């Protein structure tokens, strides 16, 4: 770079010597008139100032407590309210077994865990924010709900509530879909069509290995599995009604993470209720895998039935 | 004024260099993890020349 | 015990939040006697010193918002020395009688903005009319009103 | 001292901390000239990047990168970056803290990816994210607010409760400036302007910016643009051919509340928002009427303030004061709110920070972030 400069510093200088060679380009600025973009006057100044004002965020304390809670919420959001695994094929009491222990382990630990340790995490952290709006050691009911305090707690409830929503939906669409690829197959094509006589042969497969492992039975006026199939079925839905139902029992933030006076009449949390839309659709599409599922065991056994 | 003009163009040119070369160096980090990626992909292909 | 409507605390709040654009949700003693010689009354050190002695025992210089309300509910809740009396008296009446006729009241109300009944307004003007004279004089108002 | 930096896919905008306007600003393309060879003998800089992109879009290759608001491509992202600090900005990135600003509702992985390549690429010690109606809100000065922003490659609406964006009510709408620019290219083809090259279809930007303006009932405009040249409004092209516009310059407009002009189903902005609202809650459904806030570009057209008032009110039970806001700078007040926050001293407290960015590092802006 030293030597360019003299290079052009050279050429400048004593041009015809070597008038072959070019120079570099030359090129020119001119002063924006204003060093900042036009953008006409506003109360640029009393906009900032009204936003220092109002908002929330000039305390660290609130910040650590809530991105606290916001990690709680980070692992709870990736964990699940379902098994929506299993290894291979399983029977029907072991279903409801892991299940209804699936249901009770997360409420568990939302009840005693996730809420007692958000509370006193944020409680930690909110103890020692000492007299204003902030205020732990509220008094009086009227100022409580006067005080940002009040506001930003239910925001804590919206976020948490959210979150456990996400948790709720992500749970029942991820089972269902894997409730969906075993029984799709079947789904394409039934309308009480005898799938055949191959005795060692069947079309209908899951994707992957089978969910179920079926008993098989045959008796005076009967072929028939385990027990008629609807059972299940209604079991199943059982299993929806035990999750659903699971998300609703959450204490309401309010009154563990307020204790400086009498609160009561503290409700639950929200959750996502029986019968937002998409969960009954889900609902919808699973009795559909089952209940056709369940015809080409009626044209297995139809056959069986001769052999009766 | 100027003086600390100058010493504005200095630093600007110290950082714009100090780019340059972190750039050049985390290019070379990389290619030092596909120096890792081959490697261990070539233990991987141990791993299937054993699976075959 | 002394209380004061849910409308007046808005009102406090948005004296208290204006007082400062700091959003502390504390503000200075300072300005406290500020506020209350601004309502019209200048207490003296003596008064100072014993509202700082309720507020701050730590010493930070402020209320927060509940001690500035309860405060100003206290200074809010005690009887006056005569001319603040001659005050309320002299703009409760402006027909310049020394005689507040049901009008008086009336527009008093209006003012004030509370919708209460004509017959409850007679009431309480037959009643402060201590002497029954036809409605209630300075004199019927401070013989009801010191009671 | 702190940088903020802000793409509403339109255009990109750079600007020093608490300042009342931003330093530059420049839109949002990159370029590379199609010979390497050629520029690695120059030693002419990797990219044009900026307006001078523009002056040479002919000469080279130019590629957009935030297209329906999200990243198409980091690498291209950084190399704006790049440009904006050194060019715009001249500071060293080393020694500034810097705002960086998306869409919301952002794959997660790609906030990730955002902040790994400014923390350990461009070496500053400290950086923050915001999603942009959070900052336009923030410029506003509310924490309670309903805001519509539109900048010109997507539009949202977003609620923003106490400083939280309540999620599952946020939508997208892909219907932003370029399809409006798009449109009104076909209807001037039907007037037979058929503008349709880069060069033309940038005059149609500055044609949508001088002209434009919402009808209020629309039909009854219509029909008195039909009746009458009064309405005409005139323009000259850059050759000197003069163009004239009747009905259009509403009727473009319009494909914002009236989607089936460009059959595509999603009910029009209004009602998205009303939507949205209700997805919000009742206990907070009266504030959001209370504050309804315009932000990004589509919201420079004149009178769209009264017309989405009427429509929103009709939509809403009328039973509420709805108030509209289209703060005056609304498009650049997304960059200006981040201004304002990177000022406050107490966000230097949010600063995600090297000491941390080591361990705690790609996941923090997950974990620590808002």
């Amino acid at each position: 770079s030293m030597n360019k400069i003299n290079f052009d510093q050279i050429v400048s200088s004593n041009p015809e010597t070597f008038s072959y060679v070019t120079l570099p380009e030359k090129e020119e600025e001119k002063v924006p008139n204003q060093g900042l973009v036009s953008v006409p006057e506003y109360p640029f100044r009393e906009q900032k100032e009204d936003f220092t004002f109002v908002s929330l965020l000039t305390r660290p304390e609130v910040i650590t407590a809530l991105s606290k809670v916001r990690a709680e919420c980070n692992k709870v959001t990736s964990m699940s309210l379902f098994h929506s695994s299993l290894s291979k094929y399983s029977r029907l009491e072991e279903f409801e077994q892991i299940q209804s222990q699936t249901f009770s382990q997360v409420q568990m630990f939302l009840k005693d865990s996730w809420i007692s340790t958000l509370k006193v995490a944020m409680r930690g952290s909110l103890r020692d924010m000492s007299k204003g709006w902030y205020n732990l050691y509220e008094t009086n009911w009227e100022v409580y709900l006067m005080s940002k305090l009040r506001k930003l707690m239910e925001l804590i409830k919206y976020m948490l509530q959210d979150t456990l929503r996400f948790l709720v939906q992500d749970s029942l669409g991820s089972f269902t879909q894997f409730i969906g690829d075993a029984c799709c197959s079947v789904l394409e094509c039934v309308d009480d069509m005898d799938w055949g006589e191959d005795l060692v042969n069947s079309p209908y497969k899951p994707r992957k290995n089978p969910l179920f492992i079926v008993d098989l039975v045959l008796d005076n006026s009967g072929v028939h599995y385990s027990t008629p199939l609807e059972h299940f079925e209604m079991i199943l839905l059982n299993l929806f009604d035990k999750g659903i139902l699971a998300t609703h029992a959450v204490p309401q933030l309010e009154k563990l993470v307020m204790e400086d006076i009498f609160i009561s009449g503290d409700p639950l949390l929200e959750s996502v209720g029986l019968h937002e839309p998409l969960v009954e659709e889900l609902r919808a599409n699973i009795t559909n895998a089952m209940h056709k599922a369940m015809m080409p065991l009626q044209a297995y056994a139809k056959e069986y039935r001769k052999y009766l | 004024e100027i003086h600390m003009t100058i010493a504005a163009y200095q630093t600007l040119y110290e950082s714009s260099v100090a780019f340059g070369m972190r750039k050049a160096l985390q290019a070379e980090q990389g290619k030092s993890d596909m120096e890792r990626k081959i490697t261990e992909l070539e233990t991987e292909k141990r791993d299937l020349e054993r699976q075959v | 015990k002394p209380e004061l409507t849910e409308d007046q605390k808005q009102e406090i709040r948005e004296a208290f939040d204006l007082f400062d654009a700091d959003g502390t949700g504390t503000i200075d003693i300072k300005e406290l006697k500020v506020a209350m010689r601004a309502l019209g009354f200048e207490p003296k050190k003596e008064e100072i010193k014993k509202m700082i002695s309720e507020i701050d025992k730590e010493g930070t210089g402020k209320m927060n918002f509940s001690d500035f309300l309860t405060v100003m509910t206290q200074k809010m809740s005690e009887k006056d020395t005569k001319e603040e009396i001659l005050k309320a008296f002299k703009l409760f009446d402006d027909d310049e009688t020394g005689k507040i006729s049901f009008k008086n009241l009336k527009r008093v109300a209006k003012e004030l903005g509370e919708n209460l009944t004509d017959e409850e307004l007679q009431e309480m003007i037959d009643e402060a009319d201590r002497d029954g004279d036809g409605e209630v004089n300075e004199q019927e108002f401070l013989r009801i009103m010191k009671k | 001292t702190a940088l903020v930096c802000d793409n509403g896919s339109g255009l990109c905008k750079a600007g020093f901390a608490g300042d009342d306007a931003p330093r530059a600003v420049f839109p949002s393309i990159v370029g590379r000239p199609r010979h390497q060879g050629v520029m690695v003998g120059m030693g002419q800089k990797d990219s044009y990047v900026g307006d001078e992109a523009q002056s040479k879009r002919g000469i080279l290759t130019l590629k957009y990168p935030i297209e329906h608001g999200i990243i198409t491509n980091w690498d291209d992202m950084e190399k704006i970056w790049h440009h904006s600090f050194y060019n715009e900005l001249r500071v060293a990135p080393e020694e500034h803290p810097t705002l960086l600003t998306e869409a919301p509702l952002n794959p997660k992985a790609n906030r990730e990816k955002m902040t790994q390549i400014m923390f350990e690429t461009f070496n500053v010690p400290a950086m923050y994210v915001a999603i942009q109606a959070v900052l336009s809100l923030y410029a506003s000065g509310r924490t309670t607010g309903i805001v519509l922003d539109s900048g010109d490659g997507v539009t949202h609406n977003v609620p923003i409760y106490e400083g939280y964006a309540l999620p599952h009510a946020i939508m997208r709408l892909d219907l932003a400036g370029r399809d409006l620019t798009d449109y009104l290219m076909k209807i001037l083809t039907e007037r037979g302007y058929s503008f349709v090259t880069t060069a033309e279809r940038e005059i149609v930007r500055d044609i949508k910016e001088k002209l434009c303006y919402v009808a209020l009932d629309f039909e009854n405009e219509m029909a008195t643009a039909a009746s009458s040249s009064s309405l005409e409004k005139s323009y000259e092209l850059p050759d000197g051919q003069v163009i004239t516009i009747g009905n259009e310059r509403f009727r473009c407009p319009e494909t914002l509340f009236q989607p089936s002009f460009i059959g595509m189903e999603s009910a029009g902005i209004h009602e998205t928002t009303y939507n949205s609202i209700m997805k919000c809650d009742i206990d907070i459904r009266k504030d959001l009427y209370a504050n309804n806030v315009l932000s990004g570009g589509t919201t420079m057209y004149p009178g769209i303030a009264d017309r989405m008032q009427k429509e929103i009110t009709a939509l809403a039970p009328s039973t509420m004061k709805i108030k509209i806001i289209a703060p005056p700078e609304r498009k650049y007040s997304v960059w200006i709110g981040g201004s304002i926050l990177a000022s406050l001293s107490t966000f230097q407290q949010m600063w995600i920070s090297k000491q941390e960015y080591d361990e705690a590092g790609p996941s923090i802006v997950h974990r620590k972030c808002f």
